[PDB]
């Protein structure tokens, strides 16, 4: 045991060298905390900017991943929204908020948020999260705000800690895990778009209403649409959860993660690739052979 | 004038220590969350200081007419007869109580 | 031709990295592509696309505007290196543009500098009247020539 914390979670272990760990293969997983997160950014009314703005998350502390997928998949939700800088509030909104007193709250501005939020996963410190489009435009964004409004402790994303911003295909969130619905139904569906809307009228045959960021503007004026748009960020996320939970996703990855004794954050990221990359470099070890060097080019940019 | 009960938080409980980062915008930014009716107060005792993030936004009794100061150095600003506590935001956890002050324009 | 230009102007400008064309990122960071109208008629200031190498953003296509830049100066067809914003993957915004630097000029040599001044005749096209096969033009030019001796 070192003097200092040096990550986010409870125990920490050190070890002098790697023959002192060993493995021990018969027991069954534990349930662990899954979380689904959902957030609205809006291209900033002067000049191209990203606004993040709204929060919503879903969470279910003990959830299964040998057994079937919980119904329902959480137990308690939050939602947190911001004026960015100048979608005024509507007049009473946080009184209509604790008139109806669902699950939500309210932020002034943008770093009071992104600060919440990042207590919040914190404090939940989630093994699995999930959101749509996490590999190309949410996680991005995500940093990139982190980094505008510069959150205390931004590290806490991850479970680790490291004090300066890296530039990074997976630096970001060292610790936790990043579940993107998409890839994964691509990897396992036929649809014609693998947009959120598209996947979920082909599978859950239902329909989700696209809201464009053009009418919004105003929309930051009357509470009961505003509300709305936040009860549909809370049907967003819980369409999702519903998504991956049918879908199992979970134990398709532990399954194929166990098989090809691969790491599972690269399995969830994607790439057929790496995973069989894992297999066949265990092949070959157990097999006493030499396995060329990674290729040092790397930046794969799909 | 302009009459407001600012509630008292809890240390371990805030989840947004800082209104960001410099002396011009905290002055700025957290008199935004007095007119959104957003911010709370922790009553300053010992040891409560290295909780929370630099910089900090303080309530001065101007003579409860109050005025906002902010401290950089914390040499000669919370020690005093004159303070009452640190402004943060608020982030719907659960208060203790509510401590009304009136805000000078 | 767009990635040798691209390699010359990402190596006289010392670039960082370009960035494909459909991936989002909030902070400004360089694009690349040949400019190109959107519609099939004369080239408009905010009808204009950008489409770049397939090595970098599949040879896909993406339309610019041009309300934020200062100055410019767009013709189809020219590769350019926008360093936009592009934030949301579907439309970027310019911000500002870098010239092109040109070739280096040929270098000379001593028997260069070994030649003395020496003049050239031009002359272009129609050599003949709309209405002629006389090519009086013709006759004059030889004239002028054969009095002039070039």
């Amino acid at each position: 045991l070192l003097n200092q914390p040096v990550s986010w979670c409870k125990v920490e272990a050190m070890a002098l060298k790697p023959d002192l760990v060993n493995v021990i293969k018969d027991v069954s997983p534990p349930p662990l905390v899954v979380m689904a997160f959902s957030m609205k950014t809006m291209q900033n009314a002067k000049n191209h900017q990203n606004e993040i703005i709204a929060m919503a998350a879903l969470v279910h502390h003990s959830f299964a991943l040998d057994k079937a997928a919980p119904k329902p998949p959480f137990q308690s939700h939050f939602c947190v929204v911001s004026k960015p800088k100048d979608c005024i509030f509507p007049y009473a909104f946080k009184e209509v908020i604790e008139k109806k007193n669902v699950k939500v709250e309210v932020a002034a501005t943008e770093r009071t948020l992104l600060g919440f939020f990042l207590a919040k996963v914190h404090k939940i410190d989630p093994d699995i999260i999930v959101g749509h489009n996490i590999y190309g435009f949410e996680l991005e964004v995500l940093l990139q705000r982190i980094n505008v409004c510069k959150a205390p402790h931004w590290s806490k994303i991850g479970r680790l800690k490291r004090s300066n911003m890296p530039k990074g295909e997976r630096n970001a969130t060292c610790g936790r895990m990043i579940c993107d619905v998409e890839i994964s139904a691509k990897e396992l569906i036929r649809c014609k778009s693998y947009h959120l809307s598209e996947l979920v009228q082909q599978i859950l045959k239902t329909e989700r209403v696209v809201i464009p960021m053009e009418n919004i503007q105003n929309m930051y004026s009357e509470s009961s649409q505003l509300l709305y748009l936040l009860e549909h960020t809370w049907k967003d996320a819980k369409f999702i959860l519903q998504i991956m939970c049918e879908l199992n996703v979970l134990p398709l990855a532990l399954q194929i993660t166990n098989i090809a004794g691969n790491i599972m954050s690269r399995t969830l990221m994607g790439g057929r690739s790496e995973r069989n990359e894992f297999l066949l470099l265990h092949a070959f070890y157990e097999n006493n052979y030499i396995v060329p060097d990674k290729q040092i080019f790397r930046k794969p940019q799909q | 004038h302009v009459q407001l009960s600012l509630p008292v938080l809890q240390v371990r409980d805030v989840l947004v220590r800082g209104f960001g980062d410099s002396v011009e915008e905290a002055l700025s930014e957290a008199r935004e969350h007095l007119k959104n009716g957003t911010c709370g107060l922790v009553e300053l005792e010992k040891g409560v200081l290295p909780q929370l993030e630099q910089p900090y936004v303080f309530i001065k009794r101007s003579d409860k007419v109050v005025e906002l100061v902010a401290e950089m150095d914390g040499i000669q600003y919370g020690r005093s007869g004159i303070t009452l506590g640190v402004l943060v935001p608020h982030v719907g956890e659960t208060p203790i109580a509510y401590r009304n002050v009136l805000l000078r324009k | 031709k767009i990635e040798e230009l691209g390699s010359e102007l990402k190596e006289h400008y010392k670039i960082e990295a370009f960035t494909p064309l459909l991936a989002p990122a909030q902070e400004p960071v360089t694009l690349l592509g040949q400019i190109g109208c959107d519609s099939n008629g004369k080239l408009n200031n905010k009808s204009v696309i950008l489409e770049g190498d397939r090595e970098h953003s599949s040879g896909a296509q993406i339309p610019v505007d041009l309300s934020e830049l200062k100055e410019y100066s767009l013709f189809p067809g020219q590769v350019v290196i926008m360093e936009g914003i592009n934030t949301t993957g579907r439309k970027l915004v310019a911000t500002k543009l870098y010239e092109g630097v040109p070739l280096p000029f040929y270098q000379p040599t001593e028997e260069d500098a070994d030649f003395e001044q020496s003049m050239v005749l031009v002359a272009c096209g129609p050599y003949t009247t709309s209405d002629s096969i006389t090519y009086d033009p013709l006759l004059d030019l030889i004239a002028v020539i054969n009095h002039d001796r070039p």
